[PDB]
């Protein structure tokens, strides 16, 4: 009995944390992307902060 | 903007066991709770560029209107997602590497199942056999039993 | 007095403020302790066997 | 034996060491008191006698 | 103006607890007698001679010997020049011989000259003041005579307005900047007295002087646990620094609250757990005491100057434990924290 | 200790061992059978005896 | 805003300063002074100036205005003049000592000696219904804080008293310029008050606060909304809360 939890218990355990290792870069791309968004319109709104 | 869910990170995904390396398993929960403030930090909309009151405040035109005509059409391209497929290579690999446990011990559970098949054929009447229960308890070469 | 904010109450640090006997059977102990503690971590500072290949 | 004779000294000799000093602390709080009505009572005789030969 | 830096000085009780800024105004509290005049010549001899632009110094009620003392100790260090025109320092002097109608307008003259170089030129002037008790007072006498009732301890009722009418010009503005070091006479030993618990609301770096740490031989006798600044902040000098200071100050003042145990017990009973963190704060204590170099008269050593780098590494390895191993007196009166071990074998080979 | 601080004048010549570190850590058998086996093993031999103490 | 149905908070930075600029004024045009040089209707200064303050009915709009007088003592003595008139006005004090600035209390707020006499009808249900076991807590340790320095020789009830007393201080300390919700500070004091911290070192408080508090806003998302709109804690929500510190305290050392 013991041993054939100990089959199950690996293919649960293995599945979760290989899309944890899909999710975990998915966010580093959305974050950097934001960031890309955001950045761009920092640089040109010092220069509408600047000649006022 | 773009984003997707995820699954559970509550009782496997943390338990990784590595040879003693719980320590890579901890790292790897710390990533994402990192990461979803940071995403959590800016929204997905960033803010409005107003163009109209460009022209007017800043009057003196031409190079405020040249810088304006140029980082207006601008691109922003997001990094490149390389090591993206190669993370996600091992672990179809290992996958199929898991699935080892669910094929060689399955026989080894079967062969324990029909040992207690025959384990209850051996036991028999109290006055059986001095053959039959000479497979459980043992018998060996000369000298052996020393006591 | 001290059972209210109104009353005196005191501080840490008020036995050596005072000066008087207690204040200074402090100060006089706490020297003839720490002298003989610069005894005892100099002359077992003396047992570095480079200096002594040197003597 | 010996350091059932001890402890027990070290628990007198710490109980008159608190009486005595909660004896000596009332005696003090008095002088204290009448000394913090002496002296708002000295300066406002100050401020009274500079104000009246002005 | 809004910005704030810091000014190194080389002394290591200052640049460690209570750094001192650029452009900022700062104050000498403390006694009569524990080294206030000293600690103001200390910073006309580190810092006037690296600083750029001019300096002015004004004394204001103070013993003319020591006005003689400042000509003197000026002209042999090249900073007054009496052949031409490469001076760098200007002098007002009104002192206390004078009547107490020109004890109260000298300081107002002192930082007239110093808002010329800030205002109509742009140079970084310096403003060193003692003392500035003299100011109050000398107003407080010729008070009685023009009609006014006294107020508390016997002080014109008009203290805090031209107290505040003085120190507002002496400030950092968008022409110029203005350090200013101020020594503060309280008046026996007591920082409640209405003229010097006035000031404090004037000053960014507090410097409070004690007699208490002068009779141990600690010098220069500054208080740790009652100095501040506004930039002590780990935002500014960064968190290195600060989880230095604050470690500093935990560690002396649970050494206070342990001296009263050992009135009573004794010190060979404590544990010898708390045998170590008196043995580590006494350390520390000792470290803080720095020769100064123009105090050589007085001592006979040589004038240190530590920099601010070495302060924080200095302090973390006693906190640390790394130097259990000397007694206390290996620390006393030394420089950086390699003279620390150096002085230390020396003391070993005479028993 | 304080047996040894106080007879230091008066019969500091007439010592034989001195135990210290008593009384911090309440007193067991085994130091009972330290004591005893250092006043054997001393080199005086000697033929009676008395104890002081307060019960 | 207190006239038009709005609400308004009012800051005096500092109340010392004016009975002195006020003295000045008396003393140059010849009145009759008092202790310590003061005119006689000091009171009569403040009082008219902090009973401005009121919470006004729905009849008349149900506005507000709430006074946060600033008071510096000389040398700690309450007993003076200005500060003894400011605190028979006023309702509360929040007494901040010097001592516990430098043993590392900051903020060094004396619970011994500040007070509040509108007392727990301040207090929203979630946040009365821990700290009122808290406020005991704490004050049964005060009373023990002198055999800290030698006890090892005591009671086991005795050692639990320190041992809570110094753990639930660590969660009362907060840097500059970080001010909190009440939906995460409900949940610090509940992490403590129960007992899920005795085991963990009095050192790694501050460590394991930080690091709790930024689990609970990503992945607890959905529980600060249901004690932020409920307003109290209920029994759905304490269950929910409790296996959320036995999760987090089991992985935690890393
Ligand atoms: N570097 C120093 N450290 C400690 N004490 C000093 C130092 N220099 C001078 N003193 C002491 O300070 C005393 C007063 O010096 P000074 O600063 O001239 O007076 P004041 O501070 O009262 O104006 C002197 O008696 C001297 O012993
Ligand atoms: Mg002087």
């Amino acid at each position: 009995i013991d041993l054939e939890k100990s089959q199950q218990a690996l293919v649960q355990k293995r599945h979760y944390l290989f899309d944890v290792q899909r999710n975990n870069i998915a966010m580093a791309l959305e974050v950097t992307y934001r960031e890309r968004l955001h950045r761009v319109y920092k640089e040109i709104k010092n220069r509408l902060d600047y000649h006022i | 903007r773009k984003l997707a869910l995820k699954a559970i990170d509550w009782v496997a995904f943390g338990e990784i066991i590595p040879r003693n390396q719980k320590a890579i398993a901890n790292s790897l929960k710390s990533w994402n709770e990192t990461l979803s403030t940071r995403l959590a930090a800016l929204p997905e909309k960033p803010p409005a560029i107003d163009w109209a009151y460009y022209k007017a405040t800043v009057a003196k035109a031409g190079l405020v209107d040249d810088f304006e005509k140029k980082f207006n059409a601008l691109k922003v391209p997001v990094p490149e997602d390389k090591y993206t497929a190669l993370v996600d290579a091992e672990e179809q690999e290992d996958v199929k590497r898991c699935a080892e446990f669910l094929s060689l011990s399955k026989a080894r559970i079967e062969a324990y199942e029909k040992e207690l098949e025959k384990m209850k054929n051996i036991i028999p009447f109290d006055q059986m056999t001095i053959e039959d229960l000479n497979e459980v308890f043992p018998e060996t070469k000369l000298d052996k039993k020393k006591y | 007095s001290s059972d209210t904010p109104e009353g005196v109450r005191s501080g840490a640090g008020a036995v050596r403020d005072a000066g008087g006997a207690f204040g200074k059977k402090e100060q006089a102990d706490e020297e003839r302790y720490f002298r003989a503690r610069a005894r005892e971590q100099l002359a077992a500072l003396k047992k570095h066997h480079e200096n002594e290949i040197s003597h | 034996e010996s350091t059932t004779s001890e402890q027990s000294a070290r628990m007198t000799a710490m109980d008159n060491a608190s009486k005595n000093a909660s004896e000596m602390i009332d005696k003090l709080t008095l002088t204290f008191n009448r000394t913090r009505q002496a002296v708002i009572t000295k300066e406002l005789i100050e401020i009274i006698s500079g104000a009246a030969a002005l | 103006s809004v910005e704030q830096e810091i000014l190194v000085t080389g002394i290591k009780v200052v640049d460690l607890l209570a750094p001192y800024a650029k452009g900022g105004k700062i104050g000498l509290f403390g006694g009569a007698g524990v080294g206030k005049t000293v600690l103001i010549m200390e910073l006309i001899n580190n810092v006037a001679k690296a600083h750029g632009g001019y300096s002015v110094f004004a004394g204001v009620g103070e013993r003319t010997r020591e006005g003689n003392d400042l000509y003197h100790e000026m002209i042999e260090s090249g900073v007054i020049n009496l052949k031409d025109a490469t001076s760098k320092v200007a002098l007002v002097y009104g002192q206390m011989n004078e009547p107490p109608g020109a004890r109260a307008r000298v300081a107002l003259t002192g930082l007239t000259v110093a808002e010329y170089f800030r205002d109509q030129e742009g140079q970084d002037v310096l403003l060193f003041i003692d003392n500035i008790f003299r100011f109050t007072q000398a107003g407080s006498e010729v008070s009685a005579l023009l009609g006014r009732i006294p107020s508390a301890v016997g002080y014109q009722p008009t203290l805090a307005t031209d107290m505040g009418t003085m120190q507002e010009r002496i400030t950092t503005t968008k022409k110029g900047s203005i350090t200013s070091v101020q020594a503060i006479y309280v008046p026996a030993d007591d920082l409640t007295d209405p003229a010097p618990a006035t000031t404090f609301a004037h000053l960014d770096a507090t410097t409070v002087l004690s007699r208490a740490i002068a009779e141990l031989g600690i010098y220069p006798a500054v208080d740790p646990l009652d100095s501040t600044s506004r930039i002590m902040d780990p935002n500014i000098v960064g968190s290195e620094h600060y989880d230095v200071a604050r470690g500093v100050q935990k560690i002396l003042q649970d050494y206070k609250s342990l001296q009263d145990i050992i009135a009573i017990l004794g010190m060979d009973e404590l544990s010898e757990e708390d045998k170590l963190t008196v043995s580590r704060a006494r350390k520390i204590q000792r470290f803080l005491s720095q020769p100064f170099q123009v105090a050589e008269v007085f001592t006979g050593h040589l004038g240190k100057l530590v920099p601010l780098k070495e302060t924080i590494k200095g302090f973390q390895q006693i906190l640390a434990g790394e130097y259990d191993h000397l007694p206390e007196q290996a620390f006393y009166m030394v420089g950086p924290i390699e003279e620390a071990v150096a002085k230390a074998d020396k003391l070993a080979e005479e028993h | 200790d304080k047996i040894r601080g106080i007879l230091h004048r008066t019969h500091s010549d007439q010592f034989l061992v001195t135990f210290k570190e008593v009384g911090r850590k309440p007193p067991t058998f085994g130091d009972a059978s330290v004591i005893a086996l250092e006043l054997l093993n001393s080199g005086y031999e000697f033929d009676e005896g008395s104890i002081i103490f307060n019960r | 805003f207190r006239d038009n149905g709005k609400h308004a908070l009012i800051i005096y930075d500092d109340l010392s300063k004016q009975a002195v600029a006020y003295r000045q004024m008396s003393l140059l045009l010849r009145r009759p002074p008092g202790r310590e040089a003061y005119p006689g209707d000091v009171f009569y200064l403040h009082s008219r100036l902090l009973e401005r303050a009121a919470k006004m009915n729905d009849a008349f709009g149900g506005g507000s205005l709430t006074a946060l007088p600033v008071i510096e003592t000389q040398a700690g003595d309450v007993s003076a003049y200005i500060p003894t008139n400011v605190i028979s006005i006023t309702d509360g004090q929040i007494f901040l000592e010097t001592e516990l600035f430098y043993k590392g209390i900051r903020p060094a707020i004396n619970v011994g000696l500040s007070v509040s006499r509108v007392g727990s009808a301040a207090q929203t249900r979630a946040m009365k219904q821990v700290a009122g076991t808290m406020k005991l807590e704490l004050a049964q340790y005060r009373e023990v804080a002198a055999f800290a320095q030698f006890g090892s020789d005591l009671d086991a009830a005795t050692q639990q008293l320190l041992s809570r007393g110094v753990r639930l201080t660590e969660l009362l300390k907060q840097g500059q310029y970080a001010p909190m919700a009440i939906e995460e500070q409900v949940a610090v004091i509940y992490a403590g008050v129960r007992g899920y911290l005795d085991k963990l070192e009095p050192s790694k408080i501050t460590k394991f606060e930080n690091a709790f508090l930024s689990h609970v806003i990503s992945q607890h998302q959905a529980l600060l909304g249901k004690i932020r709109a409920d307003g109290k804690i209920s029994e759905e929500t304490d269950a929910k809360l409790k296996e959320i510190v036995t999760n987090f305290l089991a992985g935690f050392e890393a």
